[PDB]
């Protein structure tokens, strides 16, 4: 994996890539590695396969739940505190998730918060995380300002998942792209590798290294 | 009288009077039948309602590809005992393979129901059952009741005016126990019992409920537009 | 020290059509270099039109197939006889496999069957409960010498069409079901030259609408 | 988690920790604030095993908090390190551990005295002049032992922790990202925005 | 295990246990809680046959769960302690998974839920205690005031009282007490919760106490020479 | 089953009451008097043995006066035994709050987790309550000097001068007509007798029917003493005051 | 005393009959099932006009696709509530689906008889379960403390429910549409309540397949209150 | 946890057109040690079941006690005992299978290889394997151990699938076994020349034989052989 989130002007920009690995077996190419929660709520996952499809799914659950009880959403702070609580009690147990809670609510606004599975807890502006994230960190922060337009956001992070697929070896596939604004998550599609590489490499000059 | 609050009570005539309120519980239940041939074995429930708004309340119940019951008393006591049945049936199949007696099902469910009528604090079932099925030494129909006593039998009825039935059948014993190789023909019999113990009610499309298992026949549950044809 | 887990070999394989969809399986099972039978089925009807084999370790393969077939009989006792669909069966799978994280089934599960539009489904999974819906999976001892043929001949993967300058893809549709076993019966012929664990047999389970038909072929006993 | 200071002066206690969260090759956050306020004169910093540090930290803060709506009253902070060591004590001989080290500062009312206490992960209390775990006490001892006075003011309290901080940047392998400062006084806890 | 179930219907269906925890409740001291624009103000009754009593010692009438939410009650005293204590609790373990504070409406739910509990638990008896709970939900400007009771029910009130001869000063509220237009000030609210006091307390001395709640965790209790400035206002006032 | 036999000891009567808490407040009413007044300067704890026997070992005896720790001790008023065993559970609980804040605890806690313990027997468990109340006599550093009381309810009160067991009614009368305020120690040790002298159901109060103690900040400089009377020390007091 | 769980010689258990007089002592519920939907609509009875009636939630969300309306002693209803709405969730979780309104209804009905001497009573409330699946549609439920549960076209439980059942019997067709029903559920209530019905202490909601469980607000309800009594009088 | 103490070697079987066929030496190994040489390994359930089992003989020995258990209790309340409701070989197996897979499921196994031979209600040959690991399989032959090693390939020219079954008669299916035991006896470190032989028939029934042994070596042929290599003498 590589995964990442940043928060900026026009709320909240997400892009995972799409691989899974069992060692240097390529597993699959067209993993979903960004869980909707509810239309305001987005869960980014990283590391062991089954402990993030389930204890993520199982978030989901325990969010329905609360609103349920309580008749409103529930915060992006409290999600990610319940999934953060929950992998602390399986500390050292061995579980590998790295997961980062994004959404809006109105009392919080955009936010993000980083959550893994030895019990950090972080709230933060840009976060990137997987085997790849240090690839995606290098394009992302080189390139990033507050005041990017939505277009120019979406784009970094496709751009940002697409430099880690190509350098890291555990990442590819296709990236899966995400919006989301005061008015909930929006997606903004599939791309594979594939073509997209080529597409970039043509139209924005850059992989100089890669044999055109 | 004095003898009659809890079931770790004698009487002096020698009574448990919990556990004969639990079987009243029964004769205040809707009518069922059960009967059987050689080859097959028929369950018969006759449903009731709380109004022409509600629904006819289920009376049979599934235990296995191979045995099931219908239920007269406490519904809530008969899904527990099924439900009972269902997991010791299944336990059979898991650890030996083995499909489970007909007869072994009695008597699980008669040591079920002692328990509850020796020890304080719990309660008789109140629930009777009538249990069909078809194992290795052919079909097969028991009679269950909160007492504990079980009971094999060619035909029977429990319920309200469950006389009537048993009337009929101990007369056709001898023509309906020969109807093998005929599912038809074995439930017309049993729905001809069942119309023994009516009063002022007759058999309706959604009212009438029945259940057969056989040498090629899986437990099944016949209800609504396909029991239209033995009305 | 004792050792829980052991290796029983063989190989399977899934393919999903437009109405159809197929399990396939060899029928070897053996542990280290012997041969412990050349006919031990390892894919199973589990009802309500979901086909499944766990391939890997075989007591855990049998447990786990024992146990989802043990949910499909409650799932109609608890919901009024009510078909087990087949992203339902999936997830109750994952909860099987997940429920032992911690002492895993040592087996990569396949499933075949229909979804709720009638079109062809194939689901695999990793040991510990992670799943994920394909048109193609092979899974097992030779999934790696199995599993790259199909996404070229399957999805039609690394190819493109003549004469356009490596710029149009083949497009994608989908296989009949004498393609697919066409496909099938190679993918099996192909991994028993190459891998000693694999052949004996094959078993071919097809998923129509009309019910669950079977197919047999023998493959070769060296 | 890694650098933790605290320094009692005259009327004040000040605490300094740094910014810096690491994972990997990664530095995942550069503005962490690794306190919590146990109450409205009482200020506890840690560091340690990741997870463990925040669990703990929140776990004593509900606590303290609890004991301040029931009784009515604020805990002295000689009585708040005492039941943060018990706890400590009671975790080092459990199935798992808190592995976290704290610094306690707080502000005696009644006393009208500052007071800091250095706990350990084992439960191992001190009241200092000056305190520090990890790494940061094999360099800030020294230095504190001769530019430290007990008769100074916070002004030049802070002057002292900036003296810290330098040689720290200077001398040690890992990028901290800075500290986030503290003063705990008569007047309660104030963050120092400027550092 | 004591087991026994004490809490148990009878042939005309209803739980005795439960209603004589209401009885309870009636024999103890009375309680009013009345809510205006910006604020909710909570009365209480102390009974004047204990002279030579400490003041400064003695368990106080309303209790504070947390910074912006108190509890005042009527019933047992010894009952009350053990659902403020419970309830202390959830609202540190509501801020420590939550990161926020209780609602009102949450922490009057948790309280029932603990009532409740009680009416159908093995071997315990229904706690003798009926409770006024009242605050301010955080970063909100909206009164907040609910009612509990032994059954387990609860309900939101825009003015409500408890304990003996509550059905008296309930009677007072319900024609003085405008939907429309509540008491826009501080003033305005204590001196109404004050007025209804005085319909059935006997003097206006150490017999009252008062404590204001306002928003973001504004709590203050009102001391005897305050609360006798409303007594010596309202009753110059009534001679006319 | 058993449930014949079943007393059923906490339920709630017809008009909300509980049955065996005011039957357990009707033994107390029979036993001793004990009185607790509370000065500026210190505090009195007076007690009146139940009908002293002339071979009674009265110098190497403890039936009314205990101590919990160095700053809080209790009268007792009831069965004896019962609050033996509430005594050395509150004596524990003052040592577990020592061991764990350094700190003395502050008396109304060590009240309040004594008189939960009682409120527990009322409400679950099925046994009878404690058949006991208590004053309370003691000092911490932020509230001074306190009295309290607490009875087999679990419902605890703060007071400036109480009394429990047999005529409270009586010496309650006498205790609010001559305390005042500003009173000093000497002066409540005073009124304890006196009131004792009035109330009793003896002919005349002599030094071996009584137990008497003192909680002063009598000591050097700041800190508090504890003075369980010794019986010529209440043989002293007893002519002094002009009562023998 | 006696036995909790005691048969009596009719053979019929002592508490759980007596939990049935409470239910009839509790404020009316009525629900009506329809082809375009299900109907829940209650009586909130304020004891007191200083009680604010909106506080009154005697209408609950159980799931999307299930709902709920209570009867009798309201404060039981709470954990059972609980109960199905984890139950609702829990299934979701396992199965990757909505969960059938009889499964939910049969699964609320197991905490039922799980008293005695588990819990120390039956529960004092009825509860009428209301909702939509894919298999067998529009559906509503009623479930008592006994244990068993009944499927209804249209049901009232509470205080004034034989006479509103009555009424539901000559009034229910297979074709009736939802704004037919909704008015029918008001008609009836305002029929058995006590006090006038107004949107103050009355309260709608309705599960459609589209729309899911919604509980109407006091504006919708007052309109529907006001189009009621023009629709009597016009005739 | 375990290690095997007292253990024994190779059981080996096969089906042949009315039924199948089962054999294991009289050996109770204890190490390289031949400690014990009347060890009775096959053990019969009813008339229609014999268990071969290899490996721990304490096991065994408990496993003995399952079954003779298992038959007590399947007569319990049944009269049909001795006839239609009686211990099938599926079943048996089946319950061992249960077992085994459990023991290994809590680390604590039964340190055993099993082969349940028999013949069904209905006429159908039964023959099915079982170890510690709760692992099973069937086929036309089986073997443990060494078994699976030398037995399989020479009892397989016999049965070498489904369809050579019906083709092979009583003579020719025991006359291989008999056969395997010998190869066995040559080649096997920790086997013995005593052994049992039992028969299960769908026509005749069981026949269990007793004290049989390895006879028609072929030893003559060691006299020639001299050294390792060059010597000649
Ligand atoms: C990249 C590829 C890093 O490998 C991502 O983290 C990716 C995320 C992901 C998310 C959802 C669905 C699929 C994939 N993770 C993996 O592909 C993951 C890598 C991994 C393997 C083992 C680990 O040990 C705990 C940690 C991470 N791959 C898997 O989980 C594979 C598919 N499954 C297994 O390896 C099965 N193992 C898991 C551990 O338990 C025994 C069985
Ligand atoms: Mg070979």
């Amino acid at each position: 994996t590589t995964t990442l989130a940043f928060r900026f002007q026009g709320g909240i920009i997400v892009a995972v890539d799409s691989r899974a690995t069992a060692g240097n077996w390529v597993a699959s190419q067209t993993v979903k590695k960004v869980i909707e929660i509810n239309p305001f709520l987005l869960g980014t996952i990283a590391g062991g396969a089954a402990d993030c499809q389930f204890w993520e799914t199982w978030l989901g659950s325990q969010c329905r739940l609360h609103e349920l009880r309580e008749k409103e959403r529930i915060s992006v702070a409290a999600a990610s505190k319940i999934l953060s609580n929950l992998v602390y009690q399986y500390k050292g147990a061995g579980l590998s998730m790295g997961t980062m809670i994004c959404g809006y609510t109105r009392k919080e606004g955009p936010t993000i918060y980083y959550v893994d599975s030895d019990g950090t807890r972080l709230k933060g502006d840009i976060f990137c995380v997987g085997s790849g994230q240090t690839f995606a960190y290098g394009v992302l922060d080189s390139n990033y300002k507050w005041d990017l337009s939505v277009e120019d956001a979406l784009y970094l992070g496709k751009r940002s998942i697409l430099a880690a697929a190509h350098r890291d070896a555990y990442s590819g596939g296709s990236v899966n792209l995400y919006h989301v604004t005061e008015d909930g998550w929006i997606y903004h599609g599939n791309h594979d590798v594939g073509e997209l590489f080529w597409k970039v490499k043509e139209e924005e000059g850059s992989f100089n290294n890669v044999i055109g | 009288n004095n003898y009659d609050g809890d079931t770790v009570t004698f009487s002096p005539t020698g009574r448990l009077f919990q556990v004969e309120y639990a079987l009243e519980a029964i004769k205040q239940g809707s009518v069922t039948v059960g009967l059987r041939s050689n080859t097959h074995a028929v369950l018969v429930a006759l449903k009731r309602n709380a109004d022409e708004l509600s629904s006819y309340q289920k009376k049979i119940i599934k235990c296995d590809e191979h045995m099931g019951l219908s239920l007269a008393g406490l519904a809530p006591d008969a899904r527990v005992l099924s439900n009972y049945l269902r997991q010791q049936c299944n336990y059979s199949s898991l650890v030996f393979n083995r499909k489970l007696a007909v007869e072994r099902a009695g008597h699980l469910l008669c040591d079920k129901a002692q328990k509850n009528t020796q020890s304080y604090g719990g309660r008789p079932y109140g629930v009777g059952l009538l249990i069909i099925g078809y194992d290795k030494s052919g079909a097969h129909l028991l009679e269950f009741q909160p007492s504990g006593n079980v009971t094999e039998l060619y035909g029977t009825a429990i319920g309200a005016r469950s006389q009537g039935a048993k009337t009929y059948l101990e007369r056709t014993l001898d023509t309906f126990i020969k109807i093998d190789g005929n599912p038809d023909e074995l439930i017309k019999a049993g729905v001809e019992a069942i119309s023994q113990s009516l009063r002022d009610e007759s058999l309706t499309v959604d009212n009438l409920s029945i259940a057969i298992v056989g040498k090629d026949t899986p437990f099944t549950i016949y209800d609504g537009e396909a029991v239209a044809k033995y009305i | 020290q004792f050792n829980p887990y052991g290796d029983n070999g063989g190989t399977i394989l899934g393919i999903a059509g437009e109405d159809f969809a197929v399990l396939a399986g060899d029928t070897r099972n053996i542990t280290d270099y012997s041969i412990n039978s050349r006919y031990e089925p390892k894919v199973f009807d589990c009802g309500d039109n979901i086909v499944m084999s766990a391939n890997g370790f075989a007591a855990d393969g049998d447990a786990l197939v024992k146990r989802f077939k043990n949910s499909v009989k409650w799932y109609h006792f608890d919901h009024n006889d009510k078909k087990l669909s087949i992203n339902s069966a999936a997830r109750n799978i994952q909860h099987l496999l997940y429920g032992k994280r911690f002492f895993p089934y040592y087996v990569h599960t396949i499933i075949a069957g229909l979804d709720e539009d009638g079109k062809g489904a194939v689901y695999s999974f990793d040991p510990v409960g992670s799943y994920e819906r394909e048109q193609c999976r092979a899974g097992g001892a030779a999934a790696s010498l199995i599993m790259p043929f199909l996404d070229n001949q399957v999805n039609f993967k690394n190819q493109y069409e003549p004469g356009t300058n490596g710029k149009v893809k083949k497009p994608l549709k989908y296989l009949s079901v004498e393609e697919v076993i066409k496909l099938v019966r190679d993918s099996f012929t192909s991994a028993t030259e190459r891998h000693i664990q694999v052949g004996d047999g094959l078993e071919i389970l097809i998923v129509t609408k009309d019910g669950v038909r079977k197919e047999f072929y023998e493959l070769k006993r060296d | 988690m890694d650098i933790i200071l605290g320094i009692r002066v005259q009327d004040s206690v000040i605490l300094a920790s740094s910014k810096a969260v690491t994972r990997g090759i990664s530095v995942l956050k550069d503005s962490d604030d690794k306190t919590r306020q146990l109450s409205p004169h009482t200020l506890m910093s840690f560091a340690g095993e990741a997870g463990d540090t925040v669990q703990f930290a929140e776990y004593i803060q509900a606590n303290i908090q609890l004991y301040s709506i029931r009784e009515d009253y604020e805990l002295s902070p000689q009585a708040v390190s005492s039941f943060v060591r018990q706890e400590l004590a009671k975790s080092i001989r459990s199935r798992r551990p808190y592995q976290v080290n704290v610094l306690i500062g707080g502000y005696d009312k009644k006393k009208n005295k500052p007071e800091l206490y250095q706990i350990d992960y084992l439960g191992t209390k001190v009241e200092l002049p000056y305190g520090a775990h990890g790494y940061s006490g094999f360099y800030t001892f020294s230095l504190l032992d001769h530019h430290y006075r007990p008769d100074m003011t916070t002004e030049e309290g802070l002057d002292l922790l900036k003296l810290c901080v330098q040689e720290l940047e200077k001398r040690m392998p890992m990028d901290f990202k800075g500290v986030i400062v503290k003063i705990v006084d008569k007047d309660g806890i104030r963050q120092v925005d400027d550092f | 295990g004591y087991d026994r179930a004490l809490s148990i219907f009878s042939p005309d269906g209803h739980i005795f246990q439960v209603e004589y925890a209401l009885e309870a409740v009636k024999r103890g001291t009375c309680a009013v809680g009345v809510k205006g624009k910006n604020c909710v103000v909570l009365g209480c009754e102390r009974r004047s046959t204990l002279k030579l009593q400490d003041t400064r010692i003695t368990p106080s009438k309303v209790s504070k769960i947390d910074s912006h939410v108190v509890l005042s009650f009527s019933g047992l005293n010894a009952d009350s302690r053990i659902l403020i204590e419970k309830a202390r609790v959830e609202a540190q373990s509501h801020r420590l998974t939550l990161e926020d504070p209780v609602t009102v409406e949450y922490l009057t739910r948790y309280v029932a839920g603990v009532q409740q509990r009680y009416t159908q638990s093995g071997g315990v008896r229904p706690f003798g205690v009926s409770t006024l709970i009242a605050g301010f939900d955080p970063r909100d400007d909206e009164p907040k005031l609910y009612q509990t009771e032994p059954s387990g029910i609860y309900s939101s009130w825009s003015a409500q009282t408890i304990g003996r001869n509550s059905k008296t000063v309930r009677e007072f509220l319900e024609k003085n007490y405008d939907r429309k237009e509540p008491p826009a000030t501080v003033e305005e609210c204590v001196k109404l919760t004050v007025r209804s006091l005085l319909e059935v307390v006997q003097t206006g001395a150490k017999n009252i106490e008062i404590t204001v709640v306002k928003p973001d965790s504004d709590i203050v209790a009102l001391s005897s020479e305050e609360i006798n400035q409303y007594v010596t206002q309202i009753e110059q006032e009534k001679q006319e | 089953g058993s449930r014949r036999y079943d007393s059923r000891t906490t339920i709630f009567s017809p008009e909300g009451r509980l049955y065996q808490v005011e039957y357990a407040l009707e033994s107390i009413s029979h036993a001793g008097t004990a009185i607790g007044i509370m000065a500026s300067d210190g505090i009195v704890l007076a007690a009146e043995r139940k009908v002293t026997s002339t071979l009674l070992e009265q110098d190497t005896s403890t039936e009314k006066l205990y101590k919990l720790n160095d700053k809080i001790a209790v009268a007792v008023a009831g069965l004896t035994a019962d609050a033996e065993i509430l005594i050395n559970t509150a004596r524990i609980h003052a040592q577990n709050y020592l061991k764990t804040y350094n700190e003395d605890i502050p008396v109304e806690i060590l009240v309040r987790r004594l008189s939960d313990i009682k409120q527990g027997y009322t409400q679950h468990g099925g046994l009878r309550p404690f058949g006991v109340s208590f004053i309370y006599a003691g000092y911490d550093d932020r509230y001074g000097y306190q009295l309290y009381t607490s009875n087999p309810s679990g419902n605890y009160t703060g007071w400036k001068a109480i009394s429990v067991g047999a005529n409270t009614s009586a010496a309650q009368t006498l205790l609010q007509m001559d305390y005042k305020d500003d009173m000093k120690v000497d002066d409540a040790i005073e009124l304890a007798l006196k009131t004792l002298s009035k109330t009793t159901d003896s002919s005349a109060l002599t030094y071996d029917r009584l137990e008497f103690a003192t909680i002063r900040k009598g000591a050097n400089d700041g800190e508090v003493y504890q003075k369980i009377f010794k019986p010529q020390e209440i043989k002293d007091i007893l002519v002094k005051t002009g009562i023998t | 005393d006696r036995g909790v769980s005691t048969f009596s010689p009719e053979g019929r258990l002592f508490q759980v009959e007596y939990s049935l007089e409470a239910i009839k002592l509790g404020s009316t519920a009525i629900g009506i099932a329809t082809k375009e939907g299900v109907v829940l609509g209650v009586e909130k009875r304020a004891t007191s006009p200083l009680l604010e009636s909106d506080s009154i939630e005697k209408i609950v969300e159980i799931d999307r696709h299930i709902g709920c309306a209570m009867s009798g002693l309201t404060a039981d209803a709470r954990s059972m509530i609980e109960h199905a709405r984890t139950a609702a969730v829990t299934h979701n979780l396992y199965y990757d689906e909505d969960i059938n309104v009889e499964s939910l209804t049969q699964s609320v009905c197991d905490l039922a008889l799980r008293f005695g001497e588990l819990m120390s009573r039956p529960f004092g409330v009825a509860l009428l379960i209301a909702g939509h699946d894919a298999d067998d549609g529009y559906q509503l439920f009623h479930a008592e403390p006994s244990g068993t549960f009944y499927r209804y076209n249209a049901k009232a439980i509470g205080s004034g429910s034989e006479g509103a059942q009555a009424e539901l019997l000559n009034e229910w067709h297979s074709s009736l549409t939802l704004k037919e029903a909704e008015l029918l559920v008001l008609k009836i209530l305002k029929q058995v309540m006590e006090e006038k019905l107004d949107e103050n202490n009355a309260q709608l909601s309705c599960i459609t397949k589209q729309d899911g469980f919604k509980i109407y607000d006091n504006e919708k309800t007052a309109e529907l209150i006001k189009e009621l009594k023009e629709k009597e009088a016009a005739e | 946890t375990q290690q095997p103490i007292v253990t024994g070697t190779s059981v080996i079987s096969m089906k042949y057109d009315n039924g199948v066929i089962i054999a294991a030496d009289n050996l109770g190994s204890y190490g390289s040690l031949l400690r014990f040489n009347g060890v009775e390994r096959l053990i019969p359930v009813g008339d229609n079941t014999v268990v071969g089992i290899s490996g721990d003989i304490s096991d065994m020995q408990h496993i003995e006690r399952l079954l003779k258990d298992l038959v007590t209790e399947n007569a319990y309340d049944n009269p049909l005992a001795d006839a239609e409701e009686a211990l099938e070989p599926s079943y048996i197996f089946e319950y061992l299978a249960t077992v085994m897979y459990q023991r290994r499921s809590k680390m604590n196994p039964l340190w055993n290889a099993i082969i349940v031979a028999g013949v069904q209600s209905n006429g159908d040959q039964f023959l099915r394997y079982v170890n510690l690991l709760g692992v099973t399989y069937s086929s036309p032959t089986l073997a443990t151990g060494f078994g699976a090693h030398m037995a399989n390939p020479l009892l397989r020219k016999v049965v070498d699938r489904e369809s050579d079954i019906p083709k092979t008669t009583v003579q020719v299916a025991e006359e291989a076994i008999v056969n395997a035991m010998r190869v066995l006896y040559y080649r096997d470190a920790r086997s013995s020349r005593n052994f049992s032989l039992a028969i299960i028939d769908k026509n005749t029934g069981l026949t269990f034989k007793k004290n049989l042994q390895v006879e028609n070596m072929k030893w003559d042929f060691a006299k020639d052989i001299k050294g390792y290599g060059t010597q000649k003498i």
